[PDB]
RNA sequence: GUCUACGGCCAUACCACCCUGAACGCGCCCGAUCUCGUCUGAUCUCGGAAGCUAAGCAGGGUCGGGCCUGGUUAGUACUUGGAUGGGAGACCGCCUGGGAAUACCGGGUGCUGUAGGCUU
RNA sequence: CGUUCAUAGCGACGUCGCUUUUUGAUCCUUCGAUGUCGGCUCUUCCUAUCAUUGUGAAGCAGAAUUCACCAAGCGUUGGAU
RNA sequence: GAAACCUCCCGUGGAGCAGAAGGGCAAAAGCUCGCUUGAUCUUGAUUUUCAGUACGAAUACAGACCGUGAAAGCGGGGCCU
RNA sequence: UAUCCGGUAAAGCGAAUGAUUAGAGGUCUUGGGGCCGAAACGAUCUCAACCUAUUCUCAAACUUUAAAUGGGUAAGAAGCCCGGCUCGCUGGCGUGAGCCGGGCGUGGAAUGGAGUGCCUAGUGGGCCACUUUUGGUAAGCAGAACUGGCGCUGCGGGAUGAACCGAACGCCGGGUUAAGGCGCCCGAUGCCGACGCUCAUCAGACCCCAGAAAAGGUGUUGGUUGAUAUAGACAGCAGGACGGUGGCCAUGGAAGUCGGAAUCCGCUAAGGAGUGUGUAACAACUCACCUGCCGAAUCAACUAGCCCUGAAAAUGGAUGGCGCU
RNA sequence: CGCAAUGAAGGUGAAGGCCGGCGCGCUCGCCGGCCGAGGUGGGAUCCCGAGGCCUCUCCAGUCCGCCGAGGGCGCACCACC
């Protein structure tokens, strides 16, 4: 008899993508290979991200991709995003970029290409740079989802600012006993 | 039909399954609950740090030049 | 079921020791705590304004705030399964500087002395501590006189 | 009189099982890597270490190993910890690969680091996977009582070597 | 303590030196035990009682087995005890007749178990002294002090009862 | 050597009685016009400077009490961990480490910071 | 106490036990039910022996007797309320 | 007169401090005077019960307007529970 | 390794609080009762409370002391050390805080990959053991602490068994163990095992556990302490047991003898102002000191081992059984 | 439904910086230019890279790597301002 807890012996990370789609799965076959045979950890990070959920690979807006490449020095590079590239209607002038993405929305595609931008697929990125050399690996804001505003220290727990799940906002949906001082108390 | 009234029997065990973790220390803790009169004044001090910038930058350049003269004298 | 009262069971804790009642002698008040001073809390009966709760007596923690005549002081209090770092506003009279940290600072100062010197020399010196090692080989001279014999003594009933 | 040095190093065998064992003991027993019954480890002695053995006394038999004991344990049951896989020290290419950054490049070097308790003891001793020894041939005296008082537990100093031979 | 057959051990030790007491006095004992390991322990037990001195506070200097200097002489040993009864603690003076001190103390430990159901850990041996023909107070010893000693081995009951487990011959016990 | 003013730690500094105190201080001391306050110039407040160390104060003394600190008490009482140890129980012994408290007997009996005197 | 005599028979103040034919404690079992008092009838066991056999004791002269031992073989009844 | 009032001495609190008890308290936290309304107006922070929600109770501040004191200060109820 | 916290065990009561024994000392106070006093701190006692040293014995809701086990912190890069700026705070000047800019690396042992977020079921009757512990005569009773069990869990041992001891299970071969054993049931002593103890007309025979105490016993075995005796004892039989003396108190009779204060001398070889028997009371009898014989050890009081008495239940019966000396 | 909140409501409704000038730069008011979602610490990852390390010789010497001390841009995310 041995004393170990077998409690957290199984690591819960993903191995493959849970999706069954065939084009992504080909990318996975390609980046598994590169991951293992190259020294590049870029390939490993990319590989890891191909297995993740929709939630877990959030969309990267065009404006966010602009400003991250506006940063000093990462000039004449390629931005990479395992998610999708979306438009920003609240940005106007779009520099000529180099981009990798699993998806780019039709607007975002036009705007970039009109600028003299190049768009790449991930099979194309590999041939272009199999060890991820000269890349900017970005990500969309993970904690964008409105979901997260309900997460945390519960509402009605002093110093929480945590959206309650409520049928409809309005004068008479919550905001009585436990928010006003006038009505019982407040947190 | 009287019960058991209270105990703490299996509780230490229960607590230590998942550790009894020490409270996660960060650097840069908040200034929540600090004497208001202080906080006003450090806020104002922070407000005007950009005033007295041009002086400060020059002073560091003069320091950097003095360091470069010292390292040249050493070598 | 016991009473939840604040001062329950502090008959002995908050009670000035034997022949140390009366005026809180003045050093106590007139010594300075900054931010981040390590400070051990020890409630006192004479001063009842700003007393800590019986749970924080004995406990050490760091100063975070300093008001006119008190000191905010983060201390860790365990609660069944979870340790809660929490911030309490003790009046000075219930608080000393904890020396626990100073012996450390003494050692780091001594290290900085022993790092500056022994750099130009070249001989590197033991900066880390080391636990008490087994007590080495050595001779014991039974100088002239032989060993003293110890017979165990015969029992007898005294009372 | 010549009072020789108090010993540096001691072998520590876990001599009772893994049921109904106090939490303070249990923790120390898994700070000596003595998880299974009849696992053993070398252990350098000092005020800290010795007292940890004091807190687990009726759970272990231990004492001061011979030279031969260190050889027999290392050669017959010498297993590296090599990428967290218990692997038998079949060649020095294994020892070197791991401990060669300390000047330890062979089984022999290892034995000298363990036995003299060198600078690099911690790293050579941790490299060794804890020694899975068999049951004590010829049996024990009494599991539950101390050596001094007839049993097997506790410090038996010189006599840990007899036990080693009947288990290794 | 337990047993087997004991060995006299000499164990000398000292409360280890300090600033205040630079060269402390050595204390020696006669500690009968199956092995040095428990000898040293037994040394510490006796010293703790007598002197303010513990295993932490001291160092054993010289533990060493002590050999009977006249093994092949038959001797008479006086041995003074200090046992624990179920009731109060006692003193005795036992006498044994043996070739050795060790043998004579071993002999004692067995007797005490027999005659008083006294277990090792209860018994304190204080002095063991070899003794003349005279100064022997116990008649169980005294009967063997005689030049022309003469006795038979009368009803010589057999062993080897299972060499022939079965046999024709009823045995013999006269010799 | 020592004092005064403001002190820190608060009896090794307290209490009792006894002796001795140069100089400068500190006092007691002599007054109530004014300030101030009392039933009362006792205290308090104020203006003094003839006396005196009697007292306070200091320094010392006592096979002094007290306090402070060692020994002893004692590896005793207690105690962490151990056993298919004992014992009808009550309790006890061992192993493993930790370890006190009176009575009794010694020694000690304020140290010192800042500012200013005096012994020129 | 027993004239006298602690102990033939007793036995205060104290103390140590056994017993489960008293009553309590307790609530483990049974609430998809174990028929709830007494008497009648019948068998068997126990002994902590009333009698009967064999015996030790006496404050046993005899008679009557209580005290104790072996001992449960055999008995231990008829009625009024 | 054992007890009225006055006076001298000793007095570590053996009294008193609304109430239970515990703590605390002596040129006070007691008693006696003088002046008073901090038991007033207003944000948050924190403690205690705690789930670390409420209530009550409390702690440190901060901003007003006052009180009192030569002043330093103390005071937003009751020495603390 | 440093450093704080503590008021439980113990200890203490010639330290506080409360309890409490005894005598010394004290007209402290004063008394109430006396005896000798008219009365008198006069003399003599006394008991009350108080006090001066001592003294006996105590405390969950007392304590001057004060453990063990125990709870905080700390043991470095978020750290040190320089340079300069910001402030409506603080202020003789200075603080203190916040900012920039440089300069310096393992800072006790042992071990281990860490962090972090979402959904979330069952559960919310518990029980058992060590130790601590409250109520109760106690309980296989009721109630807490601490750890570990059982519940959820098989396996070896404990005959049998929730929970004891050992040990924790994928399916199998070889080896070795634990706790337990080894007459036969039943794997192993079919050892030329070692040394003792003990005979029971109720023997005894292994944690939890299934059963006995006080008190006894020249039963036997050990101790401890004291004797004794050649100035030849010790028992075993044989010879005397007196006088001063109806001693004194007690008369109801105690000249040794219901009881009690006494309690010595003579003769002495030596006999107690008497161990008992018994007497109304004597008497009479009986119980040292010494010899005669015999011929070496003798005898007392404790103590602890086994054994025995103490020891009584109902179907016939259980060291598990058979049995065992 | 989402892309805007917050207030009981009448309603209001997410930009800041810098520079130069003009009003007294008054840490306030008005006029021209430039940048345009702030900063600290940690951050997978990219980027630069002294310097090795050899090549069958003594040096020259572009090409290719391997490592890389040191230094940078810093996603997401977290904590703080
Ligand atoms: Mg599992
Ligand atoms: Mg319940
Ligand atoms: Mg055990
Ligand atoms: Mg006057
Ligand atoms: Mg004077
Ligand atoms: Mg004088
Ligand atoms: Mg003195
Ligand atoms: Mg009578
Ligand atoms: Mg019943
Ligand atoms: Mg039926
Ligand atoms: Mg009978
Ligand atoms: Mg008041
Ligand atoms: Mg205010
Ligand atoms: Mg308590
Ligand atoms: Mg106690
Ligand atoms: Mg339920
Ligand atoms: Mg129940
Ligand atoms: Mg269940
Ligand atoms: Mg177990």
């Amino acid at each position: 008899g041995v004393d170990i807890r077998h409690n957290k012996d199984r690591k819960v990370r993903r191995k493959e993508p849970k999706s069954q789609d065939i084009y992504l799965r080909l990318l996975v076959k390609l980046y598994r290979f590169l991951a293992r045979r190259t020294n590049s950890t870029f390939n490993q990070v990319v590989l890891k991200r191909l297995f993740m959920s929709r939630t877990n690979r959030p969309p990267l807006s065009l404006s966010r991709m602009i400003r991250k490449m506006k940063l000093p020095g990462r000039e004449g590079k390629t931005a990479v995003v395992v998610g999708t590239i979306t438009d920003d209607v609240r940005v106007q002038e779009v520099p000529k970029l180099k981009v990798c993405a699993l998806r780019v929305s039709s607007r975002a595609r036009s705007r970039i290409l009109k600028a003299g931008g190049k768009i790449l697929t991930f099979d194309q990125l590999a041939l272009d740079s199999p060890k991820g050399c000269g890349t900017v690996l970005l990500s969309g804001p993970r904690k964008g989802r409105e979901v997260y505003r309900h997460f945390g220290k519960a509402p009605g727990t002093p110093h929480s600012h945590t959206k309650p799940y409520v049928r409809s906002k309005g004068r008479k949906f919550e905001r009585a006993r436990g928010r006003r001082a006038s009505r019982g108390y407040k947190n | 039909a009287k019960s058991k009234n209270h105990t703490t029997h299996n509780q230490s065990r229960k607590w230590h399954r998942n550790g009894i973790k020490k409270p996660r220390s960060q650097r840069y803790e908040s200034l929540k609950g600090v004497d208001p009169k202080f906080l006003r004044n450090m806020r104002f001090a922070k407000k005007h740090n950009k005033k007295g910038l041009k002086k400060m930058q020059a002073n560091n350049a003069k320091a950097m030049a003095a360091r470069a003269e010292a390292i040249k004298a050493l070598v | 079921t016991n009473t939840k009262g604040k001062r329950r069971g502090t008959r002995y804790m908050f009670s000035r020791p034997f022949r140390k009642h009366g005026v809180v002698p003045l050093a106590t008040y007139m010594r300075i705590y900054k931010k981040g001073d390590i400070v051990d809390i020890k409630g006192m009966g004479t001063v009842q304004k700003g007393m800590p709760h019986k749970c924080y007596h004995g406990k050490t923690g760091r100063v975070y705030n300093v008001t006119q005549h008190a000191v905010g002081i983060v201390v860790n209090k365990q609660v069944k399964g979870k340790i809660l770092a929490k911030r309490i506003n003790v009046r000075i009279e219930h608080i000393k500087h904890s020396k626990s940290r100073d012996s450390f600072l003494k050692r780091v100062k001594e290290n900085d002395q022993k790092k500056k010197e022994a750099k130009e020399k070249g001989t590197w010196v033991q900066l880390k501590r080391q636990p008490a090692p087994p007590r080495e080989a050595h001779f014991v001279r039974t100088n002239g006189k032989e060993p003293e014999l110890l017979e165990p003594i015969p029992y007898e009933f005294m009372a | 009189f010549y009072v020789p040095a108090e010993p540096k190093l001691a072998f520590v065998i876990r001599i009772r099982g893994i049921n109904g064992v106090s939490p303070k003991v249990r923790k120390v027993l898994q700070l000596l890597r003595l998880r299974q019954i009849f696992n053993g480890t070398f252990v350098k002695l000092n005020k800290a270490s010795i007292n940890m053995l004091r807190i687990v006394e009726p759970y272990i038999a231990w004492g001061y190993p011979n030279l031969k004991s260190v050889n027999e344990l290392i050669y017959k049951r010498g297993y590296g910890k090599i990428n967290k896989k218990r692997i038998a020290l079949t060649d020095n290419a294994l020892i070197a690969r791991s401990l060669g950054k300390y000047g330890i490049i062979c089984m022999e070097d290892l034995i000298h680091e363990i036995y003299t308790v060198g600078k690099r003891f911690k790293e050579a001793n941790n490299f060794l996977w804890p020694f899975k020894l068999s049951s004590p041939r010829g049996g024990m005296k009494k599991k539950t009582t101390h050596f001094v008082e007839g049993e097997d537990a506790g410090n038996r100093e010189d006599q840990i070597n007899r036990l080693i031979r009947r288990m290794n | 303590k337990a047993s087997g057959t004991l060995r006299e051990y000499k164990v000398v030790g000292r409360c280890l030196p300090t600033p205040k007491c630079r060269t402390p006095p050595l204390y020696r004992m006669r500690i009968f035990a199956p092995n040095h390991v428990v000898a040293k322990s037994r040394f510490w037990y006796f010293v703790s009682q007598l002197k303010k001195m513990k295993k932490s506070s001291g160092e054993i200097v010289y533990c060493g087995q002590v050999f009977e200097k006249s093994p092949l002489r038959v001797k008479n040993f006086g041995i003074w005890l200090r046992y624990d009864s179920r009731s109060g603690t006692h003193n005795m003076y036992r006498e044994y007749r043996d070739l050795t001190t060790a043998g004579a103390v071993t002999q004692c430990y067995r007797d005490m178990g027999a005659r008083h159901r006294a277990r090792a850990h209860s018994i304190q041996i204080m002095k063991v002294e070899e003794i003349a023909a005279s100064k022997c107070r116990r008649p169980a010893v005294k009967q063997f002090h005689d030049s022309k000693i003469k006795f038979p081995l009368p009803h010589r009951v057999l062993r080897r009862q299972h060499k022939p487990r079965f046999t024709t011959k009823r045995p013999n016990t006269f010799f």
